[PDB]
């Protein structure tokens, strides 16, 4: 049912389907932990210049 | 040949050596395989047989931490199980399991998967709990790595999956982590050197709370290994790894890359790198 | 020709904690034959409870004391013959443990002796395999969890060692390694059997650090590497080097750069003598011997 | 036990290596069975399902030799075997496939079976066979061996048996030879010191003609190992093998045997010799 | 063969039935081997002393 | 360019054998490399006819003739990285043979090859298993049947060899060995193979028969063992007595009861060096080179 042991297949080429995302999609400002690093980039090249 | 339930009974037998506590036993039936006379018949038994018996030897791999190794097995399983002719709610059901397993192999060499195929095989809870872990990695958030780890680790634990991801999500999420930096650093800034104490207060941000930081106290697998007064460290390992191309200089405490404005110059791109460093064909079944 | 009972067994072995654990730097032999034979004695009857236990336990931590005190001093002992016959009682303690769950009983050390278990093969990644299949509350367990970090830290992508295969994105982490070796909660014990791993914990850490230091970088000073490897002292550091062939310049600094080999273990070259923290040691001083067997729940 | 097919599904297996022709894969099967747990279960499965499996475990050993490992195997199984209802073409048949290996890996080992209780599940003309064979080895008649494997040369290949018994029957056969020999020479006539040119006039007659003799111009496994002319030789490989009590004399050509009148001391029970040097353990099933 | 693999057995301690000879003896004579042995023996001892 | 076809392979060899065999003793080497190659450029090309047959076995036959030439002109080749090729080769051929044999083809030459194979790994049952697989006509060939009875009179129940399994009544006819080695029957290739197990052969002759001399026994004679063992002259039984510690008295035979090894190889060692056997030297030297390698008929 729930374990990791395949069920019985029943009883009796197309290669595509490309299932890895190639390149991302999201928006890098909508991202709060994003933002805190840019941030305090900001913070340190302001001071320590 | 003769010998037409021969993968049948090699699986049937290594599935059992999974359902006790004990699937080392394995690797004996796997070498099994590499006669020259029998590889060349792996390729002749029913498909949905090799599936089955791809998703063990993947299984098996994992179990070593040998990720890659796991990798193309668990690949070349999916990708089997999609055009496989029929679909019965069995055969659906074996592909969610090889997921389980594909998700994080592939997450840790560098690699994320598009939910768009998938839908038919997962619920979207899980695309969800996926898609969470899926950002903290991307965006480098060590410590949202371990929070999800943290929840997630007992019926990851079920699946031997909870310490592979523990100790080699971090490197990944750390490639990406030092990338943002360098980007806005170095080539929108054009500030070629990085010193230590700017990765320091990175670090601080990314990981949290350390072993006995005020408030945290018990040791525990979440907040014991990282912490950012290891600036140093963390760079040598990401520059060992080729995940990143940089130089140290330990007494004047600062890492320098080469000045340009193309990032993939200073950090390739994750996968590539680490296949290069570990090798893995897919018709080695041992 | 006798097989003495599990209740004699026990006081055997409380006379030898009690009584003979201060001449221990010398009566190591001795000491470990009485300790294999209260072990064998134990088996030869398939008698399993809690004496077989707590002996089998404090014959382990024992043993461990009896790693770091012949490291000390320099009475070279028995290469091996200290470790694997640790490995015994502990393969043993394990599967008693396993019985006596599977038999609806608890044993109230198992998670500090699990944690030992992982310890003894660093790099196996069988360990690793079968903790995660116990109990939640062993899996959870302060020391386990101890464990588990050192583990993690330790790897490393890079080691190597004949029919060891290497896995990939492993931390490497030596900094974090030697912070964890000073922690005051680090249990003594098991700081103790970490130890042995020291040189090539370093060695993997140095021939990291010399392919991040750019062709012509000036050498790296002694007073720096005595901190990124939390050595001894000035004259450890120097053998060290020595040793690899790494070469000093100017008696304060190494230039890491001619350091080449790819392996921690040199061809044929007899592995370096073992070394220890001075900050383990006298740990150790101002407790005593009896003390860190004695320590643990009883049964 | 638990997992109850395992053994099942082991012989299964075997079977199918066996009938590919590639038994030497059976070997990575075997070795399961040797950790603590699985050894124990062994013996909790049907009976009739160990018996196979020894029984395969045997046919193995056999094709490395292993002659006394083969024997403890073929042995334990027959013997489990009979006591299952001996009334079913079933069982009497698996009876019969075991004697046509026990019957010569015993004789090697200077051991032959009671043809009684073996009658319901041998024909007349196959115990008629095995009988001759008993003979010449008895006897002593190395020609008599020689020509019987020539004419079951065929059907003995087949079971691969051939060329183990063209090796390993000799020397059983050559103890029988000299003892007859020590026997009226040494026992009888009281005299304890051999001339080789004694034992050289009895190998020939028990050899028959050689490779390179007259009549005899190509070889064949059946004229070019054993020659008359390499006494000395045979009587050191028997005393080297325990099978024979002497001394040789090189340059006094002779052999000399204690001075007995039991027989049993010089020449000793040929089975209980080649055992202790070849000690064997029903308890290994691999 | 194929005629050498274990049939199907049905389906649903005993010791003893010792299937071995204890000695070589109670063998089939063989006149033409053993009288010809015993004769070469004969004319041996008869004849070298 | 890509690989190069059949014919000017089997061309390539030609010239090889008709031209640089007689100078062999000095840099085998190159031929070596390059004759892998035309093995290599026929794998890598899938063709598996009579050009791949034919070339294959002759490569087979030039690193039998090598064998010989390098230890009797005891030039130092390798440490036989030889016999590998040799090997790599012979399976080569088995799978070739045996194809053939499927698609109800014929090939000539097999028995000899076959036969071969019998010899390379000499007390490995594995071959013993194969060969009697083989159809009747290839399993009594002359030239399999020789083999065969060199495997047998080579068994010897007291061959010691890490890994190596001992089995029951081995013949260890070292007599009736040096016997068929001097049959002016015996291909003479085949006879260059089995030269490399002079010296163990040997050393299990010699352990043998000391066992079974009493104690008081005098020291056997050289010229007996000479003989016995068809050494090359007194000088080889010299070297053979010191390389395994036989004591010599008067310089004229060998206290065999001296002889306390266990093993003909001894503990971290380098072998006895490999030897030949006049019998066969002369009967090369009244032969052609070119000659033994084209031998058999045509594929």
């Amino acid at each position: 049912e729930e374990d990791d042991e395949f069920e019985d297949f029943p009883i009796d080429a197309v290669t595509q389907t490309n299932i890895w995302e190639e390149n991302w999609d999201d928006v890098e400002v909508d991202d709060d932990f994003t933002n805190e690093l840019k941030a305090e980039l900001d913070r340190y090249k302001r001071e320590n210049q | 040949g003769k010998q037409r339930i021969l993968l049948y009974l090699v699986n049937k037998l290594n599935n059992i050596y999974f359902r006790i506590e004990s699937p080392q036993l394995c690797s004996n039936i796997f070498k099994n395989f590499q006669p020259k006379s029998m590889l060349a018949h792996f390729n002749e038994y029913q498909l949905d047989q090799q599936i089955e018996y791809r998703y063990l030897l993947g299984r098996y791999y994992l179990l070593n931490s040998q990720v890659h190794n796991a990798f193309v097995q668990f690949n070349e399983a999916f990708q089997s199980l999609l055009n496989l002719p029929l679909t019965n709610q069995a055969i659906t059901r074996n592909g969610t399991r090889i997921l389980n397993y594909m998700i994080p192999t592939g997450l840790i060499l560098g690699k994320m998967v598009k939910w768009g195929p998938l839908r038919p095989f997962l619920s979207q809870e899980t695309i969800d709990n996926w898609s969470v872990l899926y950002k903290h990695v991307r965006y480098g958030n060590i410590q949202g790595v371990s929070l999800w780890l943290r929840q997630n680790e007992r019926h990851l634990c079920a699946r031997q999956l909870l310490i592979v991801l523990l100790e080699k999500l971090p490197m990944v999420t750390y490639r990406n982590l030092i990338k943002t930096v360098i980007k806005s650093w170095t080539t929108e800034w054009g500030q070629n050197k990085l010193p230590y104490s700017l990765i320091e207060r990175v670090l601080q941000l990314s990981i949290g709370p350390t072993f006995e930081d005020p408030g945290a106290q018990e040791i525990t697998i979440y907040n014991g290994i990282h912490s950012p007064k290891n600036v140093e460290n963390v760079l040598v390992t990401l520059i060992n790894l080729g995940l990143l191309r940089a130089n140290c200089f330990p007494q004047l405490q600062l890492c320098v890359v080469k000045k340009t404005t193309m990032i993939q110059e200073i950090v390739p791109p994750v996968n590539e790198r680490i296949t290069k460093m570990f090798p893995a064909h897919s018709h080695v079944l041992w | 020709s006798d097989v003495r009972p599990p209740h004699i067994l026990v006081k055997t072995l409380d006379y030898i904690v009690d009584n003979l654990l201060t001449t221990l730097p010398e009566s190591e032999g001795f000491l470990w034959d009485r300790m294999r034979s209260i072990r064998q004695d134990f088996t030869y009857q398939n008698y399993s409870g809690p004496e077989a236990v707590d002996c089998n336990e404090r014959i382990v931590r024992i043993h461990l004391l009896i790693l770091h005190i012949m490291v000390k001093s320099n009475v070279e002992f028995s290469l091996q013959q200290e470790l694997e016959q640790l490995h015994k009682s502990l393969i043993t303690l394990s599967e008693i443990y396993d019985d006596v769950r599977s038999s609806g009983g608890t044993c109230p050390n198992e998670a500090e002796f699990r944690a030992y278990a992982l310890l003894s093969k660093i790099r196996d990644p069988q360990y690793d395999e079968n903790i995660q299949r116990l109990p939640k509350h062993i899996f959870q367990d302060k020391l386990v969890q101890m464990a588990l970090c050192f583990r993690r830290v330790i790897s490393n992508s890079a080691y190597t060692e004949r029919g060891f295969v290497k896995t990939e994105n492993c931390l490497n982490f030596y900094a974090r390694f030697f912070q964890l070796m000073q922690s005051p909660s680090l249990p003594l014990l098991m700081g103790f059997f970490l130890q042995m791993h020291l040189t090539d914990i370093r060695f993997y850490a140095l021939r990291a650090l010399s392919h991040t230091l750019n062709k012509k970088h000036k050498p790296i000073p002694f007073i720096y590497l005595e901190n990124m490897l939390l050595f001894n002292n000035r004259q450890e550091i120097i053998e060290f080097c020595n040793y690899y062939s790494i070469e000093i310049i100017n008696g304060d600094a190494a230039d890491l750069k001619t350091l080449q080999h790819y392996s921690h273990k040199l061809s044929e070259t007899q592995p370096l003598k073992k070394t220890y923290l001075t900050c383990l040691e006298r740990r150790l001083q101002k407790t005593t011997y009896k003390g860190l067997i004695n320590g643990g729940e009883d049964n």
